[PDB]
């Protein structure tokens, strides 16, 4: 149904870089020594009982 | 009930301690190779060890063949 009731940004004109929408997530999330990339999303370290 | 599924699931929290365990197993099945290969290593080093060392090391037991040649000259 959400298919066929919500709006897309791709079916609306835009013409400059700086009108493109803003993404949700944050730019600071990771940490650390010598680490160039900030961003990631999964990991396999194991959980808990 | 919540006690049995607990119990249930703590039963291979230790997963890192079992496989230390492993290790320790199998280092103790697989070590005593070294003795064989150290034999062997030390038979073909005896030979460049010095004539002394060689002595000491067999506690007196080898000395410099005799072929009868190169004897003291008096
Ligand atoms: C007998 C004589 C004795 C003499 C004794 C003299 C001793 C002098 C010792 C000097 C020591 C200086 C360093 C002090 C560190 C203090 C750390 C601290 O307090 O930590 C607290 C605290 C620790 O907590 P934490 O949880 O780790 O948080 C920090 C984060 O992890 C951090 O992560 P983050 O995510 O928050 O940040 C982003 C991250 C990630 O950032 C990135 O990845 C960005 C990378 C961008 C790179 C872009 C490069 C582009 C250009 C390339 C050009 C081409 C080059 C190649 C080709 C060239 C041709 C060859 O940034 C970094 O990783 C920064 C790296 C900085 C490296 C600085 C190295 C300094 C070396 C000094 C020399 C030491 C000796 C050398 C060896 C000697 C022989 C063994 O850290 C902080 O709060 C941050 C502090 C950061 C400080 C950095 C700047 C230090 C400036 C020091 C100036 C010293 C001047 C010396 C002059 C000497 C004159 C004689
Ligand atoms: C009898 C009845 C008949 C029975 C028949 C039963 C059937 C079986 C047969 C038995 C009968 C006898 C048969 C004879 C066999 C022996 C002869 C023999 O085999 O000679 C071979 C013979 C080798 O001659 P050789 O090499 O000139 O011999 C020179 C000697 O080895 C001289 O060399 P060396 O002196 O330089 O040797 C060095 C040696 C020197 O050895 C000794 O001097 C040892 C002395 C031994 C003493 C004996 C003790 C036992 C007796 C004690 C008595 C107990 C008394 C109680 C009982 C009675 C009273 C109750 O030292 C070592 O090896 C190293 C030392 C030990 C290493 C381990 C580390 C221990 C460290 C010690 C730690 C403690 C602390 C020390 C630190 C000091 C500070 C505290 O063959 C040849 O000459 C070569 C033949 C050519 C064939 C080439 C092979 C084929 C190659 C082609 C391959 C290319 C094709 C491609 C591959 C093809 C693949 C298929
Ligand atoms: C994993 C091991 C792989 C081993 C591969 C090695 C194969 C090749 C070995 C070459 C040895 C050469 C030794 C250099 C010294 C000169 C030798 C020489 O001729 O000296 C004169 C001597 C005789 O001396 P001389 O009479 O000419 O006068 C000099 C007198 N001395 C020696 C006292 C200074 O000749 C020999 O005795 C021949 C040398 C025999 C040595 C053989 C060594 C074999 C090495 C294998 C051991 C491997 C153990 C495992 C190690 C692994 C560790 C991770």
């Amino acid at each position: 149904l959400e298919e066929e009731q919500q709006r897309k940004h791709l079916d609306q004109e835009v013409t400059d870089v700086s009108q493109l929408v803003e993404p949700v997530s944050s730019p600071h999330q990771t940490e650390g020594w010598f680490k160039r990339l900030r961003y990631w999303h999964y990991k396999e370290t194991a959980e808990p009982t | 009930s919540r006690a049995v599924y607990a119990k249930l699931w703590a039963s291979t929290a230790q997963y890192t301690q079992r496989r230390h365990y492993a290790w320790y197993q199998i280092w103790s099945r697989v070590i005593p190779w070294s003795v064989p290969w150290g034999i062997f290593a030390m038979w073909m080093v005896f030979p460049a060890m010095p004539v002394e060392y060689r002595q000491a090391l067999t506690f007196g037991i080898w000395q410099k063949p005799n072929i009868g040649t190169h004897g003291p000259d008096p």
